[PDB]
């Protein structure tokens, strides 16, 4: 069911400049934010303390703290130690957190990109270079590995802290978690790049959760030309998708927008391409081009 | 610095057992260790602590470390001559060859010789060889004083040991009236 | 299984002149450090490398240059000496793959003098045990005097029978100063053995004060008069 | 620049001239990290452009949210100007409430 993900971007222009920025997300609802100015982990939801106690938390937050300012250091050695082997501009990613399962099953993770490639993760007692992973890392990886301190503070975040942590955020936030935000749909149309020819657009919008059911219909059969474009997201935290069929011109009468989802009970919307609504939503959508 | 190592200077009795402080704020604190080292000359180490209450001893140098208070302490038992050289706490802030070590200024101690038979005399040189003095045996609480006058140079006390014989004992040299030096002394002295 | 080494021990110098100093370690350690020990501070980091071509500043990094020739040594140079400069240079080395193991050097001392022609070398005079201890204690001692040096660039030792002892031994830890009013006054330094007077009594025995002077090198050639005070031997040998 | 942005604008209702809107921009697929983004209402900075934290996705890919309230109407024209390493020019994308 939940993956909960701890992910932090950072950014090495030269010897003097670098920042660090975090983000933390609970399925695709984000828990956490964390910014280079920011002496302080950002709340984003009101239970995203989750169950830990205000020194439960400061435990966890003033650990942060000091990993901030030492990764910064550490990577900036590392560079001066890869004397002509790699050098800066550097762009690192971390990846780090729980995917959460029923019984308190769980499993963790913790990986790290460089310069855009998945290079090393933690796995068991010690880092790991993964394969594909460019060869003069392994030295970079012995030098990190000879710290049992590290290696003993990641084994408690990710095997006990972690999946302690998120069975607080699960239960603390479950309603946001399972809330139900009903889908609008809404029709419109561009000329094809074919001659004679229409692309119908079918947006929904302002749902949640995520998975969804939207295809274009003449009556019970389902218009196999339908394409699904990717989820959006919106700033209120819902989603937005659009689904695009291809008709000659003349065609589209007969067809309708179909969309399930969970927030609308088993009542599906059925939107009719030229319906009385549909012909009064465009009136107020005209422009000049 | 983010090390504080106290007091500056200890004055202890041979035979007796020390105690030297080492206070920091460094972070993270992976390890503390301790140095020993002999006028004129590098660092030797002592020992290394790592855990959060951890004990670690080196034959008559034994140490303690509160990673909590963060503060540590070094013991010398059985305080010898040979302890003379002073005594430097470092902290490391990684596990890893990535870290920095930081160095407290130091303590220096200073291990005064159990003078159990004083004898107080000065002896008279000659001054060999072919061209032509020693004052010896007084106990620990007697401090030399130099000479006011540019003309008569007086060295500070300094203790010498005849292992071979059981025997430890002070002595002071001046030069320039063998009768008359270093005023600033006891009575009980030779002559 | 071996030693990291600092060249050289005594270093002399003038205002202005560059400084240079070695340290070679067989340690196998990638590692390598140049602190610099000044009266009540503790270490300040100056050049550090991971291996060779490798040199990092460190907190004290101004007036030094540093260059990593090869893994088992590592240079730093002094720019411009101070006029009243008096340092420690201390060498250390470090495994890249265990950070506890750090090995120091036994340091270099730097004196730098306002003219060269103040560099003078000890004269050594031996004296014998006054009679009067003899008989009132049974043990005698000898005292040895290192006179007229410059700077206090020395080593003494006590030799009896062709053979270094440590036992019954002194040496003052401070030198004293002849004339403590003018910066760069010569030095004086006192020592003392105190054996047996049943062993002294023996003339067999020989007794033998060595001082190791650390002065001129051959390098830079003097151009005065009298004796160039060179790095010498000087005893004074009693029977 | 690691990589080349792809850039969606829409909106966040469905359009009606005249009334109160969120107009988004979704800026995907870009790296090295540093992008500079502006929503413009007839070729002019808006005042307010609000941005979500920059986050990225499974396979690493970096990816950020601008959006602002905008009223649609028949003749003023939206878009969304980014400003990446990977592009000699700046690009800019215009809402069509049709497409
Ligand atoms: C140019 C080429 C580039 C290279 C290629 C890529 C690089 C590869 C990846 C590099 C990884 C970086 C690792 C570097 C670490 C260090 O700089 C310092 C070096 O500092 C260490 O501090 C440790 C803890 O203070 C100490 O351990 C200490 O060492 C001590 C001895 O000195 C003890 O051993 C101590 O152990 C004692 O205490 C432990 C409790 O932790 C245990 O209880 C143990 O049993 C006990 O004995 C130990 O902690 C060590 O002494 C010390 O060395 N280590 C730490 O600070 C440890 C923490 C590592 C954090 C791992 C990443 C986490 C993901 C980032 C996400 C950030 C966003 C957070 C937002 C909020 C989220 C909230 C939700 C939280 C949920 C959980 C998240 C999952
Ligand atoms: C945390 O969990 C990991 C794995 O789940 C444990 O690490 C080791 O796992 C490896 C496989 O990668 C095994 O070969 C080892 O036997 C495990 N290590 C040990 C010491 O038994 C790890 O031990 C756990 N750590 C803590 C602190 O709970
Ligand atoms: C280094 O970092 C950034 C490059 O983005 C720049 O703004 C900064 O001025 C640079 N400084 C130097 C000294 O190169
Ligand atoms: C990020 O934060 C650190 C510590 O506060 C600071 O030194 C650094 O300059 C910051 N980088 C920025 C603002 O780009």
């Amino acid at each position: 069911n939940y993956t909960f993900r701890c992910l932090q971007m950072s950014s090495f222009a030269n010897r003097s400049w670098s920042r660090t920025d975090s983000v933390v997300w609970l399925g695709d609802l984000q828990t956490h934010r964390w910014s280079n100015d920011s002496a302080t982990i950002s709340f984003t939801k009101p239970w995203s303390q989750g169950k830990l106690s205000n020194q439960q938390w400061e435990k966890l937050q003033h650990m942060f703290q000091v990993y901030r300012v030492s990764f910064t250091r550490d990577i900036q050695e590392l560079v001066k130690m890869m004397s002509p082997k790699e050098d800066y501009p550097i762009e690192i990613q971390l990846s780090a957190g729980c995917e959460m399962y029923p019984g308190n099953a769980s499993e963790s993770f913790l990986h790290v990109a460089f310069q855009g490639k998945y290079v090393v993760r933690f796995w068991g007692t010690s880092w790991q270079t993964v394969p594909g992973a460019p060869s003069w890392l392994d030295l970079p990886i012995k030098v990190l590995n000879a710290d049992q301190g590290t290696s003993a503070t990641v084994q408690m975040l990710l095997n006990d802290t972690c999946p302690l942590f998120v069975r607080g955020l699960l239960e603390a936030g479950k309603s946001d978690l399972e809330k139900q935000e009903k889908p609008v749909a809404w029709l419109s149309s561009v000329p094809s790049s074919a001659h004679g020819h229409r692309q119908l657009v079918c947006h929904v919008s302002g749902f949640y959760p995520k998975p969804v059911w939207v295809m274009w219909m003449r009556g019970d059969q389902e218009q196999q030309g339908t394409h699904r474009g990717d989820f959006l997201p919106n700033a209120d935290e819902t989603w937005y998708l659009q689904a695009t069929l291809d008709v000659e011109a003349g065609e589209e009468a007969g067809l309708a927008c179909r969309v399930k989802h969970s927030s609308l009970g088993g009542q599906d919307i059925i939107l009719y391409w030229g319906s009385l609504h549909h012909i009064l939503d465009a009136q107020k959508m005209v422009w000049n081009h | 610095t983010q090390v504080e190592q106290s007091p500056q200077s200890l004055v202890v009795r041979q035979g007796e057992n020390s105690v030297l402080q080492c206070n920091y704020s460094v972070t993270p604190d992976n390890h503390l260790r301790w140095f020993k080292q002999d006028t004129g000359k590098g660092l030797v180490s002592l020992t290394v602590l790592v855990d959060q209450k951890d004990k670690t001893s080196n034959g008559r140098y034994s140490a303690t470390l509160d990673k909590d208070a963060k503060h540590s302490t070094l013991h010398i038992t059985a305080t010898l001559l040979d302890d003379t050289a002073t005594y430097i706490c470092v902290v490391g802030d990684r596990g890893s060859a990535l870290g920095r070590l930081h160095f407290g200024a130091g303590t220096q101690l200073i291990v005064i010789p159990d003078i159990q038979n004083p004898d107080p005399a000065v002896y008279q040189l000659r001054d060999s060889k072919s061209s032509d003095c020693l004052f010896t045996d007084f106990d620990s609480q007697t401090n030399v004083s130099q000479s006011k006058d540019s003309d008569v140079y007086i060295t500070d006390k300094c203790v010498l040991d005849m292992r071979s014989m059981d025997f430890k004992s002070n002595s002071a040299v001046a030069w320039s009236a063998c009768a008359n030096a270093f005023n600033n002394i006891p009575e009980d002295t030779f002559f | 299984g071996g030693i990291i080494t600092q060249t050289p021990k005594f270093l002399i110098g003038q205002e202005g002149q560059k400084l240079t100093l070695k340290c070679q370690q067989n340690f196998n350690h990638d590692t390598m450090y140049w602190y610099r020990q000044d009266s009540g501070k503790g270490l300040r980091l100056i050049y550090y490398s991971y291996g060779a071509g490798s040199t990092e500043k460190g907190d004290l990094s101004e007036g030094y240059d540093a260059s990593r020739e090869k893994k088992s040594s590592f240079s730093l140079t002094v720019t411009s000496a101070q006029k009243n400069e008096m340092a420690v240079f201390l060498c250390a080395s470090g495994s890249l793959l265990d950070v506890r193991e750090v090995f120091f050097g036994k340091g270099t001392r730097l004196t730098v003098v306002e003219d060269l022609k103040n560099v003078f070398p000890p004269e050594v005079a031996v004296f014998e045990p006054s009679e009067a201890e003899i008989s009132h204690t049974q043990k005698a001692t000898l005292v040895c005097l290192a006179t007229g040096f410059y700077p206090d660039h020395v080593e003494l030792s006590w030799w009896v029978n062709g053979k270094e002892v440590h036992s019954g031994v002194c040496t003052d830890p401070q030198p004293l100063k002849e004339q403590p009013a003018l910066n760069d006054s010569r030095y004086a330094l006192s020592s003392r053995l105190r054996v047996s007077a049943t062993f002294w009594q023996n003339p067999r025995n020989h007794f033998r004060c060595q001082v190791q002077f650390y002065g001129l090198s051959e390098n830079d050639e003097w151009t005065q008069d009298r004796a160039k005070p060179v790095t010498q031997i000087v005893s004074a040998e009693a029977w | 620049i690691q990589k080349t942005p792809q850039i969606q604008v829409y909106s966040r209702h469905p359009p009606e001239n005249g009334k109160p809107n969120i107009l988004n921009c979704y800026v995907t697929q870009f790296h090295p990290p540093h992008i500079e983004i502006q929503m413009l209402k007839n070729g002019k900075k808006i005042p307010k452009v609000e941005m979500s934290d920059m986050s990225f996705s499974k396979d690493w890919s970096f990816y950020i949210l601008a959006h602002t309230e905008f009223t649609p109407t028949e003749t003023d024209t939206y878009a969304c100007r980014v400003k990446h390493a990977s592009m000699a020019e700046p690009k800019t994308v215009y809402w069509d409430r049709d497409m």
